[PDB]
């Protein structure tokens, strides 16, 4: 069409870089990852459908340790996700070497802004295709989202990949701000079920979690999961009936 | 950022846009369109009326 | 004229770089900030209308301070303000570390245009995406815009962004050269009103200033946007009546 | 055309990488791999049956010893098989060096994932078009296939190259998680006989396993091998007649 | 032409060098700088209006300093303009640390030639998009321009820019040496009214000025210029009645 | 054309890298060489037929000691043979530097292999266009192909170049693993013989071998040659008389 | 022709470099200067001639002095001349450091040819293109024109430029090698006068010569030159008549 | 050819490299040298043509001097061959500073084939256009051509040039085996008589030789040029009447 | 804009201009027409009578 895409570089005079908008499409051909923060903790689900019966149930199983206080899900390539999340561990990790200081999620999520744009302006190389959400309790809870770009946005609630269209009406209607924790783990559960079209068995999502009182990651275990489970799939049958 | 191609298509396409609005109160002119999705067509022919 | 255009190594026959045309459209992409110029200080306005809920406006900046007398507001991608304004944080630091002295206002625009002008040379490297607008007071207020081509202009009332050309329009008519500091800062407010077409709302927009008087920046909350927000309001509904 | 896919650092508009969609299908192109896991240990064998009477019936090899407790099948292009063990080794021993620790199954391909990310990401280099299945019990047995891009998948069980479709159906039915080691090594080699369409003779295929009991590589030679091979080749004959 | 112009390692059939004669393009658009030597010193007169009177243009300036009696005024890009000068800035002042002499107009015209110059012959690197006139009494009268190119023609008088038809065509008839300081500084300011197709306000204009009796680089103030501009103003307008 | 062939940085949708079977199409252009492996030793044999009486009938060499118990010989350009055997030569040495044990057939090459894809793998340098033939007795008698690819093949007997097919059909039939050095010497003339669709004196075949009682690579001497030949030449007309 | 000319790397079918065809064109677009060797000395003059009275009484610098005996004068790009001149005068002071020698013209023409060499290996920086012809006089006179391409050439008299071609047929009849000192150099003038199609005046050529008797370079005043172009004239005349 | 023959990297489906043969048609544009190598010495006689008589004879010359007794002529470019050779006499040097031992013909060869040899691998940079007959005596004498790959050819009798393809008909008819220095000396005078398709002149040609029992470099003076010469003449008019 | 697709229009376009004010009178026309652009049409046209 033109050659504007054909390189990293190169502007566009509709004022974009296209080739920045075909790493965020390389986003939404992976799987739904959902973000929801709530006044009491911030409740991080991905997807864990994706697999097969001869895969492990435990394949990707994208709610990865960051800090002990910081966990990032992910959509687009795996590949280009895990050295992120590498990255962003290490770059965890510098902040209390240095500072002997818990971790800001805010800046942790700068200094993957940082790392991405480097590797955005660069055009021996190409920017990274995926979009990790970035949430943690400092001592207020937290969801960003960070893009290929490396582009910083603050969320109360979003979702990355295919399902975000889908999360994004759901939540203007639904979500509030006088939610709660219990409220939020019901709600995100809902809207993955959106996602995938299909009703949650406990087993195909992962659930990870900051609370402000505890202040320590901890997993939702399958047995904690399946009352939640039956909760919101009273929404997800509702919203999938015509 | 143009094309060529697209510049033929679009002096056609207005015509098309121009006589569906066009028939006088005098004649009913009903006209039943069909087409693959929204997700090809421009703005000006998903517009109303 | 065709392909000169898909390097920055290359001018074309014309004469003009249509490389730094096209990058001069991102930051029309972006949100419009508006600077203007009293003389007991400097007045520094952007838009931080987002849109929508899911998001939370206040947090999502727009104008960060860069020195404690210099205070910096940003059109474009966020992600390429990032690397621009720790480039400026540094660079501004720097010369307190080596003269002692707080950065100069075109000093520190010169260095960071210095900066954008490097990455234009080299064809290795996309040129910023960003322009900024640089307000302080080092010992005169000064009101910079620095341009993604790495370039500087004194300017008494700028903006930069999709509303550019509106609030050249309106400051041509309504700009003095002897307007006072709440006179300033209502005018500017009125023509941010223009550009987004419609009311301001305390909660989204972002106000930060430096006084000659008193060569300390300090950032206005929404509680303290209120007065001026009332003022600015009734006029953009007169001149948006018509 | 299509692509944008003559550089690996321009995605497509599709968002997709061409030059890696392609390189994934020259593990294809190369010989078959099965691996499987089971419940007693982790099998993974590996088809050394190619060419004529001219090459000997060694034709190296195709699963090396990565580590003393873990190994690697590999399909695909040869040459880039030679490298990326190379680093693989190097890497499991390296652990050792800095941690006196036997590397574990998950952390090793994490790592010959990180290294192909890097070839995937610059475009100063190829990608490999290749593809190792990574067997070992670190305490537990653990199968993964690492792939060209870096993605990163747990199997339970598999097949890679040739009959990597092929495979995925006869385990639909066949393959459960309910398994013996014994079961399990001859349900890998039925499903090898299926994929070249024809009796196995074990004097031209090359098993290897790691057991739970022994956290050892051990490798099986043709003598051994007959029984196994005498209860899969009922069973080729089977399907072959249906 | 083509293809002999989209890069700058290039030779075209005419043995031109097209990328750089396309930056000596960039110099044409915007703006007047005019250099006029005579036998009682060498006057720099420059252009110092831009845009609409939002912008302040009574600053940002053509007329740098950069040595004591060394001075430059720029035409093309500000971007570039910059740099540029700090090597200048730079080199003039290695000759003081290292010979303690201030440098001699010839050789720092020569230099900052060669420096433009060697990023010429370099690919994946262009050359400045700037000229300067390079103005000095080091114990002569001396003024030169200095290309884009990294070439050195010396000149008794010159204009780079828009203006450079105008100033040629004029200085056809007026130049001669016989000029003083009084004649040339007013007949450098007709030269000026000529290309910018107005008469003068000593607001938008700059003069900078390097005396043999002073040895000083002298920045002309506007009340300093207006008597000036007034022999001048009757000049320019008898030769706007063609 | 097929625009997967223009850097080895690109890959084919066919996955059969089309840039590195290219370098294969100049080894096959080359002329031939053949390896003949038996129990009593490895014979090796390559064409020193090149020129005509301009031309050296004692050419240096195709035929090339790598140790004084690994031999070596080749197809593909002998220019690119020659950076490639200065390496071996080295390597084979540097095994010897930093262990005191002779470098095995099998070792020597996977280095081969490993030197082969560093050029291989970058895009900004091409592939060597040479194959290999590695030739020794460790203690067991051992014959390799390392590809263009630096991809390793193992062979019971083996030829590359223009002859490949000749020879390859030759040693199909009659080739077994109970041949004495004396047997598989005078069938390795008889399939080069066929080659070059001609007879073989002396002068146009170098022929070397490694033996088991001695693990010493000697080169048979010209008239040393000749009653081997004798014998050959006799079976090489038979056939041609066809 | 076409796409043996976008790098210099690449060589055309006839074995001609296109690139490098390109750069004699760059030398012959310039202004010519001659050279004319005599037992005695050697004489190098150069077209000093001006399109305008604007530019400098003598413009800097067509003959350069580049070591004690050594001179070189320039046609072709005059901007690549300041760099190519900076590096010969380097040089031949290079020599004189390191064994305390005047350096011989030719091997200081060898060296000025390796760094042209330098340019036009690699692929990355565009050649010189620019031709100088360096003259001093050592153990006798010596006299070359070096190329652009890399190439030393002597002659016994020479020229190169825009009058190349009309002074070659000149000498072809009219240079012998029984000139003297002073028939030589006037020889050059009526060689320069038909060049430029004009009789000669000292402000259009701009003469230096190298005496033996001296063994220095000496640069001959416009003065000096008044006397020799009185002489020259009448034989330009009769030239311009015929 | 079409974009497999533009850069260097490539390959073609012929399995050529076809910038090779063009670096190799460069060879052909440039002139004759010639040699033979005999039992008793070794002889190389090159070319030294000009193409005016205001070209100097002295250098335009083939014959380098390398080693004590080692000289070589090169075909391609000027510029190429001098930077090469100068290549030459280095290594030359190194091996005998770190052995202490005279340079052989051969090694000399395999080491300036593989310096050649890095510029045709790499990408970033060309490799040379040009063919080396490295002829010298170690012992007993040597004759080698290198091909502009790298390729390394031992000869007995070869040239290289335009006039290449009747000397090397002529060596076919001509040459005998039994042959004196004296004998072949006259021979070859007659072979550069045929290629340049004139009766040799004295002061056109240039003669260097090595023999075994002086074992040293000699350059034929034009005293010493002429009974070969004259010998020559008589059979050279033969050849161009019939 | 497309190298046969211009012209073809330029010479509908050119006639209707003679008839407008080229030798030739409005006629009592009293012309009035639409467009949606002003970028496309020539100089010609554009400027009063
Ligand atoms: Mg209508």
């Amino acid at each position: 069409q033109m050659g504007y895409d054909r390189a990293i570089t190169v502007f566009s005079p509709d004022g974009r870089l296209f080739q920045v908008e075909y790493a965020r499409e390389a986003v939404k051909r992976g799987a739904t990852a959902i973000g929801i923060k709530c006044k009491e903790g911030v409740i991080l689900i991905a997807d864990k459908r994706v697999g097969s019966k001869l895969l492990e149930a435990d394949t990707i199983e994208k709610i990865y340790k960051i800090d002990e206080h910081i966990c990032a899900a992910t959509s687009g390539l795996v590949a280009d996700a895990r050295v992120l999340i590498d990255r962003a561990r290490i770059e965890a990790q510098i902040n209390r070497l240095t500072y002997d200081e818990p971790i800001t999620v805010k800046e942790l999520a700068k200094k993957i802004c940082d790392f991405k744009q480097q590797y955005t302006q660069y055009g021996g190389v190409r920017p990274f295709g995926v979009s990790l959400l970035i949430a943690g309790v400092d001592e207020v809870p937290k969801l960003y989202e960070t893009d290929p770009s490396g582009a910083l946005l603050e969320y109360k609630a979003t979702a990355i990949g295919m399902g975000r269209n889908a999360v994004t009406e759901f939540f203007e209607k639904e979500y509030r701000d006088d939610l709660s924790f219990d409220d939020a783990m019901v709600l995100g559960l809902v809207a993955m079920g959106l996602s995938i079209e299909s009703e949650l068995v406990p087993e195909n999502i992962e659930v990870g979690y900051v609370k402000v009182d505890d202040r320590t990651f901890k997993e939702v275990s399958p047995e904690e999961l399946k009352p939640y489970v039956e909760r919101a799939n009273e929404r997800i049958r509702e919203l999938l009936k015509k | 950022s143009d094309t060529s191609g697209d510049r033929e298509v679009q002096r056609t396409m207005m015509q098309l846009l121009a006589e569906l609005d066009g028939f006088d109160p005098r004649g009913d002119v009903k006209v039943i369109g069909a087409t693959n999705r929204i997700d090809i067509l421009d703005p000006a022919i998903l517009r109303p009326g």
